[PDB]
């Protein structure tokens, strides 16, 4: 079989130009709609406040006002979706995932604009949902989209164009390239089976991509930390620690994230309105708790950089800890066209800080800055939830760039993976196409 | 917090040689630091974390411990180590320090080279009167001095300084300035001074006569 | 990486001083700044510390307000503020940039220091009289000088030879504080053939009473 | 299908036993991996205080140098020869390749004599990093305690040997990152499904990297301070920088692979005529890494130097005409060490050149020639050796100015993709495949 | 973030002068420092540009070293040389500080600017008179003060009442050539309830002759 | 080194008009920027890379163009617009500015408001004799003063300035200032300043008397 290895070898990365000039091309429009999702979702948040700033005096009216523009916003997600492609709800990744094993389809004649329009309306209305998974699925569908058009054959050109294109979705989505190529070559591709997959054209895909939302959002970062302090050697250590504690309630969270998808369930029985219906009310919550209370709701990012600069007492990061699990599981388990992947990097944020604060004077000779474990723990419970650590530490490094921190990052990020796998926890993506890919069959 | 209780207070070596010193933990420690501090100098580093030389320190310097008990060691202890060292540590806050160990160089018996001076013109126009003696170079350090004026030993108005062994022949020295009055001064012609030490089997006096 | 530290002086008890570190040789912040204060010929004693975002200030257990310790980033400068003076604060205060190895900071790099004088006594000029050999000397090929520096507070002065240059066999004392007034002698010795041959003068100065004097040694009378 | 759904709910469960056996296999590829870094130096060292002990006399220093070297070079050949003719060249093939199971991982041998033997054919100065030759007693190492404590399976296999690899290249040049994806992108068999627990991998490179810092922890290996920011109407010159390597890229896949046979006349085969050239190229640079220590050494030394701007723009033409030379000399002479840094140090090099071309042929972009360094330290490693996605995050890793990302990957992969639009391969798979070819023919 | 130039006044033709720039607000280094001027009348003309280091120093096609322009980070202040000074080297000096969009520089900030006079005049410090009204207290509920700068040399001087606390209702006219000299003045609408029941001085500047006359305006008796 | 060349060096607009200017280059430009210098003030950075407002420019604002010809337009000018505004590029070496546009706005008439003020005392001790009078916020800008020391219309000695448009208002202003040789003044008894200005048929003067 050697005598095929050295002629493979010899061959090796030869992919062809015209799989390449499409993940050019599709790279190029994953990202002008990759910013289009972003700057949409903007402009409502915005109008949104355009009008509690236009009923200041009146309070009751005001958190009215609130409730409803947001509610109303999350019906005309939550329906788009069941009325026109019951898939665009939920994160985004699990229907793409699957659509590389070729376990699931990619209708982006649909779930384009079910996915944009429904998660620009349930994320402009301001719910506990990331444009997270909502721009890696527009991404992928929009690869296939080209894929159809210019008619390519082959199941390279195929999975090719289909994960460069959720590549160089996560990319315009948190301006984080690097984090991109290494979601798939982590978790999207088939992670059961040799794949034909380009990474020479997920590359160029994410480059082109990122070229775009530069082009849009240059002279701002999405989180800005500044350069934190180093961390010490006898430093270490506490970092295994939090990576512990992530790595038990990783699995936990992964339960509820799945439960409460099928105990909210109930509370509509799969009807398109006491769903919708159902939406509109949690949608409308969200308004209200995020004008109440900002943190408890909207995607996460606002308090990241508030959260590791220490300015939450440890209570009140309680306080938004919990306030937030429950908030991100309604909205999420809820089936609204919403990513789940942000809100739980806000969420690692704040629990990191926690911990910080605590390390951080109960070792007060480490001369600790709760802002590291923040930025250690921002991207672990994306490793003992979601599990790809390697894609959450290159994806925390390119946004928070303290790469000074990065051992840590990784003892923490690791540490998690372990004790998630240690307490049964499961890739809460697959753990959601199995259910998925599952009662397909199940409803036979 | 911690007690740093460095062992020999003091102590003595002659160039090429090898000297231990110590540091005792009221309690755990751990990675200890030393700092060398050459008389009426600022601080330096030498040691860290029990062992590790610092970017410079004479390679003949190092020293550890562990656990309750670390130490500092020279082996073939030159000149230029003559100062102090404090064992600090800070694995456990509040970070703590010995109370040092002074590291004095042992060196040939030097006698005493008295000098005695007559009150200044000047000082002796406007009441003062002072007669200082001065009695440098010598080892050990144990000197003493003593005031005669007329056959009469004189205690009071005595003032005396001990120098730091001199970094360049570590010998000592002392000077002993008696003060008095013009008004007493002026009724007194004998003013001696006398040296008693090991180096000498009796007295090293000196004196002037007002005459 | 260079630390100049200012403001030691006399002060009455009960009063309040400011020390100040002018740090030269270092990006000042991702540092930490601390004070260590070693009493008149006793033990070092840590002040506190205090890191770059000046967001974490620690003290050596004592009473509030006892110690400000406060930093300015713009002006890369450590101030130490020292109120209800008492008379353990006399003491020679120590600016110092931590940093480690392992996690076990050390006190990195010191500074040279300033010294804090606690005390009710005024501010008193040195005489400075000179020490030259006399009526019954015997000119040995050696021969040994000196001068005289009594009646000042506080401290400290300096004495030097030849404004420098005869730093050689030079001899100077620690100085005595009899009755709340310090003195203090330093001799030096010299080829009885380049004096008085050459002339021997001896610089003294205390910053403090803003008093300069180069006493010239001469032959007696 | 029905399948699936089994795998996904079982999905990432790696044995325990696999697992903290990754993690002291990485302890030890660390441990190792410090002593070959800290040997390589002291010897280095004793060749200058040799140097400044005949001060004086030149041709006599001139003398002393070259032999004091080629000694060491001898030494180096020999072993590898007498011994495991496989330590020779990179390092890493036979451990591509031994992964793949074509080719083996005799320990007992390989061990010392890449060890020792690099350990003096780059104690001794010769255009040769410590890349590889880590990568390759990092595998070993894995294998190693994979026998002793004899475990089976495939998985418990290429894990220990893989993560070994990892945990190597990553104390080679402390970047943790880079080894894992090193793995993940080059070292991992490369046309089918292998059972590599990449959870074990990290936590070898963990261990490995800890231990590094343990022992060289206050200073980098590379270090050029915040460099400016990248503009994006400047992003198009680092496209063509991309292409410029690109086209060369492959063509110096050529000379690595053709001196090699050229080189190999020279003493056909025998291990006399060969440890004798040996001598002769270590000594000719121990001469150059006198009188001209940027043509020789292994490379770093002057990557700070020549991304500040301080080599005029003929002095790094020189440097890097004379360094493809020392470094095809060295390498394609199958003496044991890697061409994996001195091809860092030469991307640093042709990237400042291109800078400086830049840095005033548009003095309205004011650019920093720097930048281009950085964008072009890991070019080559994309270009030859076609891995730009580990080249990236490693002089990430390295040169700590993430602002310039951007242009790194314009650059790298733009090199990439003119490499492959000219035929070239990758470096290292074209060693295995020509090893594993004649190997059978 | 504020750019504040200072130096550049009179110069002799063929003379030199050098030009600072202290910079506050921002990290001084890091950032290109700039220089562009408007010769009176006419345009805009950029002399030159440096980045962070000083491995650069682009100039406009001028001279040999006509210009010579520099920084000190240390002090977060940017320079310029110029010598040998002529009638066109005359004008108002502005520091910038330079960035980009896309990535085609401008000149992001630019601060006040410093006025370089070149010609063998000489310095004149103002001479200020109060200007109250003629005892007409037919004053509407509004009165105008406003005081006179006479006899002063270069332009510009400035000038502000109360301390420019007094900003609305301000006039102060441009200058006029005095065949020699400049004069100009100011005029200060308001409301009598406030005068002379409260202060009210007009703050006069000259920055060549570092000269600073704050003239109370007195109601003549 | 381009050429930019500005549209109207100087042009008028009532507010609430839409107001465009342009930018011309000798060569083909690309991504320039905009300007603002209201008077006596620095220019302040309004727009760049062709058309993106900096932050807090009224958006109002818009600039535009392509390759030789770019233009700056408000849509519906305020009377706070009003400033001269200069176009720069950078896309080619050395950068250049253009020459510039001044705005001014059209607005209702506006009479002036008169003043006289008595040569000084203090500028009397050193012999000056200054008769001042201020015109203010007027519009137009066209206006004529006239000078009288005791009924004749004098005309030497007198000098007078404009102060540009007025950022807020769009009035403008002036200064008429005689000087005498203070007894050319203390000779004389009465001084008056007559105004004249669209607003009135009849001249508006001010006068006072040395006594």
């Amino acid at each position: 079989r050697r005598r095929q290895l050295i002629r493979q070898l010899l061959e090796r990365d030869k992919t062809p130009l015209a799989i390449l000039f499409m993940a050019a091309v599709v790279g190029t429009l994953v990202g002008l709609a990759a910013v289009a999702f972003d700057k949409g979702v903007a402009w409502l948040q915005n109008q949104r406040m355009g009008a509690l700033v236009h009923t200041a005096d009146n309070y009751p009216l005001l958190l009215t006002v609130a409730f409803l523009c947001s509610a109303v916003l999350a019906m005309f997600g939550y329906f788009l979706v069941r009325k026109y492609a019951p898939e665009a709800g939920g994160s985004g990744i699990p229907e793409i995932e699957g659509a590389l094993e070729d376990q699931r389809p990619v209708r982006w004649w649909r779930v384009l604009p079910v996915k944009f329009f429904g998660g620009l309306g349930t994320l402009g209305g301001g719910m506990v949902l990331g444009r997270a998974g909502p721009t890696v699925q527009i991404g992928g569908n929009i690869g296939r989209m080209v894929l159809d058009i210019f008619r390519l054959k082959g199941d390279e050109a195929r999975h090719t164009l289909l994960a460069t294109g959720a590549a160089a979705g996560l990319a315009a989505a948190f301006n984080a390239p690097l984090a991109g190529i290494l979601f798939i070559i982590e978790e999207m591709r088939p992670q059961f089976r040799y794949t034909l997959i380009s990474i020479k054209a997920v590359f160029i895909g994410v480059i082109m991509s990122t070229i775009m939302y530069r082009i849009f959002n240059h002279e701002v970062a999405l989180i800005d930390v500044g350069k934190l302090s180093d961390a010490p050697l006898n430093t270490l250590w506490l970092y295994l620690i939090l990576g512990i504690i992530f790595g038990i309630f990783g699995p936990i969270f992964n339960k509820w994230v799945l439960g409460m998808q099928d105990l909210l369930h109930r509370v509509h029985g799969g009807n398109i309105t006491k769903w919708v219906l159902m939406g509109g009310a949690i949608g409308g919550l969200c308004g209200l708790l995020g004008f109440v209370a900002p943190a408890t709701s909207g995607g996460g990012f606002n308090l990241i950089p508030i959260a590791t600069a220490g300015n939450f007492s440890m209570g009140m990061l309680v306080f938004i800890f919990v306030a937030r699990v429950i908030t991100t599981l309604l909205c999420f388990s809820s089936g609204a066209p919403g990513g789940i992947f942000a809100p739980m990097l806000a969420l690692g944020t704040v629990l990191g800080t926690a911990f910080g604060m605590v390390a951080v004077e109960l070792f007060p000779q480490y001369h600790l800055e709760a802002g590291t474990f923040a930025i250690a723990g921002m991207g672990a419970l994306l490793a003992a939830s979601i599990r790809a650590p390697l894609t959450g530490i290159i994806l925390v490094l390119e946004m928070t760039d303290n790469y000074q921190l990065i051992l840590p990052m990784i003892i923490t990020g690791l540490g998690a993976t372990l004790l998630a796998q240690f307490t049964g926890g499961k890739p809460l993506y697959s753990a959601i196409l199995a259910r998925t890919l599952a009662k397909q069959e199940a409803e036979q | 917090d911690i007690v740093l209780t460095q062992s020999p207070a003091i102590m003595s070596a002659a160039p090429g040689d090898k000297v231990t010193m110590t540091c005792s933990a009221s309690s755990s420690v751990s990675y200890i630091h030393w700092y060398q501090q050459k008389s009426g100098t600022s601080p330096k580093r030498w040691i860290y974390d029990t062992s590790k030389l610092t970017s410079g320190v004479p390679v003949r310097f190092s020293g550890s411990g562990s656990g309750t008990s670390y130490s500092l060691t020279i082996n073939t202890m030159e000149a230029e180590d003559a100062a102090t060292y404090y064992c600090q540590q800070w694995s456990s806050h509040p970070q703590t320090f010995g109370g040092g160990t002074k590291l004095e160089i042992l060196r040939a018996d030097a006698a005493p080279t008295v000098s005695i001076f007559p009150p200044s013109s000047e000082q002796l126009t406007s009441g003062g009167a002072s007669v200082v003696c001065f009695l440098n170079n010598f080892y050990p350090k144990d000197i003493n001095v003593k005031w005669k004026i007329d056959g009469s030993e004189r205690q009071n108005g005595v003032l005396n300084s001990w120098t730091d062994q001199d970094s360049k022949d570590s010998t000592y020295s002392m000077s002993s300035t008696l003060t008095l009055t013009k008004d007493e001064y002026e009724r007194h012609n004998s003013y001696t001074c006398e040296a008693t030490h090991k180096t000498s089997t009796s007295p090293i006096v000196k004196s002037f006569n007002r005459a | 990486v260079r630390l100049l530290e200012s403001g030691g002086g006399l002060v009455q008890p009960g009063g309040s001083l400011k020390l100040s570190c002018a740090a030269s040789g270092f990006d000042y912040s991702r540092y930490w700044m601390s004070w260590v204060r070693q009493a008149p010929g006793k033990g070092l004693k840590w002040i506190g510390e205090i890191n770059p975002v000046s967001s974490t200030i620690n003290y050596t257990p004592s009473l509030k307000d006892k110690f400000i310790i406060s930093r300015d980033n713009a002006k890369d400068t450590l101030y130490l503020q020292i109120s209800k003076v008492r008379s353990e604060d006399t003491a020679l205060y120590y600016c110092a940039r931590l940093y480690y190895g392992y996690g076990y900071w050390y006190f990195d790099v010191w500074g040279a220091g300033t010294t804090v004088t606690v005390s009710s006594a005024k501010t008193t000029p040195p005489s400075v009289y000179p020490l030259a050999p006399g009526s019954a000397a015997a000119a040995a090929s050696m021969v040994t000088l000196g001068c005289l520096v009594k009646g000042y507070f506080p401290e400290p002065v300096t004495v030097t030879w030849n404004s420098g240059s005869l730093a050689a066999g030079v001899h100077t004392f620690p100085a005595v504080l009899q009755a709340a007034l310090y003195t203090l002698s330093s001799s030096v010795t010299v080829p009885s053939s380049s004096w008085p041959s050459e002339t021997v003068t001896c610089n003294v100065a205390h910053p403090a009473s803003s008093t300069k004097v180069d006493k010239k040694i001469v032959p007696r009378a």
